[PDB]
RNA sequence: GUGGCGAAGGCGGCUCUCUGGUCUGUAACUGACGCUGAGGCUCGAAAGCGUGGGGAGCAAACAGGAUUAGAUACCCUGGUAGUCCACGCCGUAAACGAUGAGUGCUAAGUGUUGGAGGGUUUCCGCCCUUCAGUGCUGCAGCAAACGCAUUAAGCACUCCGCCUGGGGAGUACGACCGCAAGGUUGAAACUCAAAGGAAUUGACGGGGGCCCGCACAAGCGGUGGAGCAUGUGGUUUAAUUCGAAGCAACGCGAAGAACCUUACCAGGUCUUGACAUCCUUUGACCACUCUAGAGAUAGAGCUUUCCCUUCGGGGACAAAGUGACAGGUGGUGCAUGGUUGUCGUCAGCUCGUGUCGUGAGAUGUUGGGUUAAGUCCCGCAACGAGCGCAACCCUUAUUGUUAGUUGCCAUCAUUUAGUUGGGCACUCUAGCGAGACUGCCGGUGACAAACCGGAGGAAGGUGGGGAUGACGUCAAAUCAUCAUGCCCCUUAUGACCUGGGCUACACACGUGCUACAAUGGGAAGUACAACGAGUCGCUAGACCGCGAGGUCAUGCAAAUCUCUUAAAGCUUCUCUCAGUUCGGAUUGCAGGCUGCAACUCGCCUGCAUGAAGCCGGAAUCGCUAGUAAUCGCGGAUCAGCACGCCGCGGUG
């Protein structure tokens, strides 16, 4: 184990906290409420492909904003699903909530999206050598300085584990002003678990 | 080291006598970084020197240093599995190093009731060609100028 | 002497006798008389055999001493055949240039052995030509590559010997030879699908060279000896829960074992369940009081009681049913994800276009110098590029400006005082900028990179320290943080309670603390920091107690108040080299504090007692400057509990 988390090395330097509120003497409750929130809304995320979520909060209201790639399939027909999101989140937080949904542009240039998609092929009995290759091919065409992928575990649904990935372009890791992205997902085909990691360099 | 020779660690001449040798003597008496105690000890010792059958603490101290410092030291070496010893010359800084070292070591082992009653007495005994410090010098000179036998072509 | 001679085996002190071959010049002579050679004969290292001599040194066999798990070996002390001569026999060697003999033809350069010619001519020492030997380098051509190359492994003709996958096997049978040992000749049955030559990239070597690093050397202080704290082995136990095992396990998981934590043990208990979903009856569940009990639980008492209504429903919930189901710190780190250690912050790991090679492949990335550096320069079939290195980030050393409260007090009055009037000058706090770049000056060096010296400046050559850890190595560590494939349990390996281990002690190993004193012990006085923490928390002040502490009370959610007058230091007065006015283990008695409760098993106080220990063998550790050595302060965890851990500053 010999590498630092690339978006924890850079937090507080060129990127911000995904949770921006200041509180004292009400800090444990707020942190676990955020954890509960974020661990809940992985319900719709199972289909709607959400990437981040930003929690702010005021006197007694909680301002939420989620980045997705499916705006209509997450808000409803005329607004009949955000209604449910709010009326469900009120049952947990006991407060007023106000989701302000963002929409993501160029979704193939996002670490969680890419890695979670190319970790759904592995479950459908797909060979890994071309999943990663087509992933970096469709990540370079969007225009990116570099990308690197890596899968691990019992490959092919076979015996003793190994690891291998593929690189395209430069991905400098030691440069602090680099604005790299990163995510780690999981999946199974039928044997144990696999780990997929993905890094994308998008200039600085 | 391996790269090459290094510097010489400049010293700060003490302000009382304006003599860097007294500075090194204070630095050798001091233990655990308690320097004011070492300074009090050296100054009481010099007061004792001048008060009792003395002329000036710098003069008799220099003469004692001159009578103690060595001029021929040997070095026990290894060649290929058999070890011997050979004499060699002695560069100047090592000389005063050894002198101070011996004087302090053999004043510390005297057996009176104060480090001053030991230091003043020992460097007086030294400025008159006496004391285990001078005998240590002569042991060294006798080891050398004898063990030159298996040193003549080293 | 990569000197000479011999067909080969072989031949080295000197003199004589007998004798074989080669080379060079000449041009008297003969006139193709030549080359090769199955079968046959002759010779043939060392060992061995026979007969008779000789025998100093060496030395199979053998004896004795060692070493090792063993040593019928290697090493040491001895020691017989043999090694030597004459005469017979044997007929084999990596008997090798692993290259049969004869003959002609095909570039050059350079050594040496034996001759013959021409010149200059003391040429007898020099230049040129020319025969025959013996070596080195190199072209055409040849070769699978290695390589060979007028001394062919080239181009050609003549004659002889020999080969046809690896084992079985140079074996069996027959035959000739030999005193013997053995030699020469020489199969098959059966069995395998390979066995080989040469070169390529890696990995290893009890192979070599260069370099670097508190790795040795120069030093300063330790560990090992003594008492105590703590972890581990071992033994013990009803249980002493589980994990870690050279460096890279052993003050490690544990940043808090009296109950809890808690997995372990002994007794007392439950079974759709301590915890989750579903479906139905349905639906608002409680808490509180009293007896029995070690509690877990059971038995009785006021009662869990519609919060949506269009008269028609939905949220919380007890029991029951009801079975789907739950539950596992049970196994497998050698089935896995994730997260770490170590080589090591060492300097490496690859690609594109070219060129080289029959081909796998190479080059670049090798060489000189320099550098902390695959960091730079010069040269070079290479020219460029990517991740690594360095930079961008943090803190510390100097200062301009903006802002002066809760910070500060220089020019003024005032008190106990920076306090109150006043001010933001100074210090300080914290946002934004400056400043360090071999940037100038001299020398060295291929003028190059780089190194040595100077100026100026707070700082000079990555100024000091941190974060940052490539491709890979050890099937390294962890199913017990968490997840998870397969296996296992299910009225028990699940679950609830009290009490006991985890702290046991003939011992062995690691990491620490306190000392063995005068550079010290005791009594009185006087000083100087920084990082941090605080609401049911940090406690000002006054009083009571010898003390640890207690009571009444005060400010502060914090540059405002408190924790917090730091300890080594300095100045006086003592004590006198002793097992002591050193040391503070162990035990007796009396208290305090937290907690429902300190017996097993807490921390602290006082009086009494006063052990070992007088600087520690072999061996072994840390450290290159505000560092080592030494001295205190804070806080995470936490009712309470630190010699451990993380930080801070003082002397140096």
């Amino acid at each position: 184990g010999q590498k630092v988390h690339p978006i924890g090395m850079r937090v507080g330097i060129i990127r911000d906290w995904d949770a921006k509120w200041y509180a004292e003497k009400e800090y444990a409750e707020f942190l676990h409420e955020d954890l509960r929130i974020r661990k809940f809304i992985a319900t719709k995320l199972a289909d709607a492909a959400v990437s981040t979520i930003e929690i702010e909060r005021a006197a007694n209201r909680v301002n939420i904003s989620i980045h997705t790639a499916k705006p209509g399939m997450v808000i409803g027909k005329g607004g009949s699903e955000v209604e449910n999101l709010r009326k469900e989140l009120n049952k947990l937080t006991g407060k007023r909530v106000h989701i302000n949904i963002v929409e993501i542009k160029k979704p193939d240039l996002d670490a969680k999206l890419v890695g979670e998609g190319i970790a759904r092929q592995l479950e459908n009995r797909v060979a890994f050598r071309r999943a990663q290759k087509q992933a970096i091919q469709r990540a370079m065409r969007a225009g990116a300085k570099g990308i690197k992928t890596q899968v691990s575990g019992r490959l092919n649904g076979a015996d003793i584990a190994r690891s291998e990935g593929y690189s395209e372009g430069t991905v400098p890791l030691h440069t602090l002003r680099a604005d790299i992205d990163y995510a780690w997902e999981e999946a199974d085909t039928t044997y144990g678990k696999l780990g997929v990691k993905v890094w994308i360099y998008r200039g600085e | 080291p391996r790269k090459g020779p290094v510097a010489k660690r400049d010293v700060l001449p003490d302000p009382i006598y304006n003599s860097k040798l007294v500075t090194r003597l204070i630095n050798r008496v001091m233990v655990d970084g308690k320097r004011g105690i070492a300074a009090n000890i050296i100054y009481n010792s010099f007061d004792i020197i001048k008060e009792s059958t003395g002329n000036d603490p710098l003069e008799v101290f220099e003469q004692a240093m001159k009578n103690v410092m060595p001029v021929l030291e040997v070095k026990a070496r290894r060649v290929g599995g058999s070890n011997y010893q050979v004499p060699v010359e002695v560069r100047p800084e090592r000389r005063t190093t050894l002198g101070l070292r011996w004087v302090v070591n053999y004043a510390r082992l005297r057996g009176e009731h104060t480090m001053e009653e030991r230091l003043a007495k020992e460097i007086m005994d030294a400025a008159n060609n006496t004391g285990a410090s001078v005998k240590k010098r002569e042991d060294t000179h006798k080891m050398a100028d004898a063990n030159r036998a298996f040193a003549h072509y080293r």
